[PDB]
């Protein structure tokens, strides 16, 4: 039923992150870095981004300035999951828009948990 | 070297070994909490992550240690008569997954019909031959249909002359002189997200000039690089 | 701070990340080779130990980053009103395994009546207790029946003064200047073996002077150390 | 059958290479220490030594040169298992008279072979 648009560089990464969201039940679409992530959403409307920084292309951070300036993109809810850990990282992800920071290592089960509190 | 970049060094490794373990993690935990949503195919190809992730892991802190026993000079090569074709052909098999991954055709020419018989470490030449390929790959274009890291091989001066070439970003002439110190990363928008210490250039150069050869480089921003690197042949 | 010690440092991060990555990597391929050789109960056992080994491998990153985010300056503190008390029995309940796989037995005293409300960040508090306890334990006697790191509450001179005391090797007189610094091990016939950085005491020293406290030690080789920490209170 | 005896101070080492170990049919004897290696050799003789290098108490360098240094120890077969993957490690070790020089991280299958090979 809901839709998640997962972004990150690491088809390895993407592969984990798809299959405990699918174990849910949530629909999943890949992107392999923001521009790429960009251009999807002509596609459809997630109901939740999931999003890492350090891309090729268009990292995160760009990302979420640009999901800011466009009225249909900017309530679209973001985690950003990320191995940037820093206190000043997640503050500059925060005021950009994300609505939570994970850090990378991370607990899948966690991970879960934090998405279905964001779309519910 | 210098105490700033030691500073960043250290954060580098921290990021380059986090990447990994992210994946050991997760794909652990999964396993873990989904062995009755698990089928066998996806149960066997899980644990293979976690195993591939654990050998590359590994070989960045094989580097750390070389360095460490370079820095220190208890690293000592070891010489033989190698035929480089097959040397050189083995590197670019071992490099091929990661190409990939990274859409990087990998070639070999070679002017010299093979073999070509050389009086060298043949580890340590894989070694200078996987950083140089892993490098082409790392700083291959961000987005183009036609990447590659070539290898060509010849004999020069009365010796061996290995060009390693590719149609990556290419590196300025500033950086030129400093990309073979330890520690020393381009720091541009094009390096930003490609993982690394910064040690790699500098083992290459010590184990090549261990062997009495020499390692140069020819870049040009936006089209490419050639690293040039001669081993007497005895 | 030297460079003599940034290679040993190189080295010893090498060999400080390559035991649980041991561990990962045989588990896994164990794991993978195995799967008609495992019951459930082992199956889940190997798992736990991957994922263990892993959070201790990414305990270790997280030493050498923070230490680049002191070294930055980029590394700010948020006080609140913890209970200290609460909190030292948090850091001893997190050792309590590491402490046990090392027969130490780990004891927590106040001198003072509990709560001891204090104007303190409990995170990286907390991290100052842990390196403390941790090192009570890696430096604790090789064989012994009455191991013990114990952990003492006092108000003293307006702050909060801790104590953390072992019975372990101890520290000579010409190292007891120097165990603060960057890359520093108490090379010694005594320590061999342990595996360590060198940070976790210079990372300690930095969050202590960011709350406006100090942190010293007194020791006797062959008997024991006090580390004590005072932070003023508000 | 074959009786192997295996000196590291990890438990969590000590437990994985049991299990393969045992998958072949061998009985393990686990020492944590160079020193309880040694006293163990007093009720029993191994066909097999599989031992670590950094170890407290005695290390495992001592132990090669202690076992050389009796008549009824010096002829077991000695692989030592190690992080210490130096050459220089590797060749004081071989002097030492281990029979094998084996880096860890390992694979359990390239060990197991290894110990079939000095066994028979
Ligand atoms: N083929 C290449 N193309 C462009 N830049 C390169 C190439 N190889 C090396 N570099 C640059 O030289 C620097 C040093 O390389 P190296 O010592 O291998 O360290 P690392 O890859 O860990 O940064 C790299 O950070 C990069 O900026
Ligand atoms: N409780 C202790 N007893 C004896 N020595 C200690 C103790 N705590 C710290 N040290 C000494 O101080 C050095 C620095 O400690 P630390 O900065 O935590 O580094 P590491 O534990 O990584 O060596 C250690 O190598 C050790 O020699």
């Amino acid at each position: 039923s809901k839709k998640v648009l997962l972004v990150d560089d690491s088809a390895v990464l993407r592969k984990i992150v798809s299959f405990n969201l699918k174990k849910e039940g949530y629909e999943v679409i890949e992107a392999e870095n923001g521009q790429i992530a960009l251009e999807k959403l002509s596609e459809f409307t997630p109901d939740l981004i999931v999003l890492a920084i350090m891309m090729p292309v268009m990292d995160g951070f760009t990302v979420l300035k640009k999901l800011q300036e466009k009225e249909e993109w900017k309530r679209i809810p973001v985690i950003v999951l990320t191995a940037k850990g820093g206190e000043e990282d997640e503050s500059l992800a925060l005021s950009l828009g994300a609505r939570k920071v994970m850090r990378k290592p991370f607990s899948p089960s966690q991970f879960i948990e934090e998405v279905k509190h964001l779309l519910n | 070297r210098i105490d700033r970049m030691k500073t960043e060094f250290i954060a580098n490794i921290s990021h380059e070994l986090r990447t990994p373990l992210t994946a050991i993690k997760a794909y652990a935990e999964t396993i873990y909490n989904s062995l009755g949503e698990l089928d066998l195919s996806t149960l066997k190809e899980f644990l293979e992550v976690i195993i591939d992730q654990s050998n590359h892991l590994e070989n960045l802190l094989n580097e750390l240690l070389d360095f460490s026993r370079l820095e220190r000079k208890s690293l000592q090569i070891n010489r033989e008569k190698v035929d480089l074709c097959d040397l050189v052909e083995s590197a670019v098999n071992a490099i091929k997954e990661f190409a990939s991954s990274h859409n990087v055709n990998v070639l070999f020419e070679s002017n010299v019909p093979c073999p070509v018989e050389a009086y060298i470490d043949p580890t340590r030449i894989r070694q200078v031959l996987l950083n140089l390929l892993n490098n082409g790959v790392k700083y291959s274009k961000k987005d183009a249909p036609d990447k590659y890291v070539k290898v060509i091989l010849d004999e020069k001066d009365g010796g061996v002359l290995i060009i390693v070439e590719d149609n990556g970003i290419g590196i300025p002439d500033h950086a030129k002189d400093r990309i073979f110190e330890q520690f020393y990363r381009v720091d541009s928008s094009l390096t930003y997200e490609v993982p690394g210490t910064g040690l790699g250039l500098a083992i290459t150069k010590e184990i090549v000039e261990l062997h009495g050869g020499r390692i140069w480089v020819e870049s040009e921003v936006g089209k490419g690089s050639r690293f040039f690197v001669w081993i007497p042949k005895d």
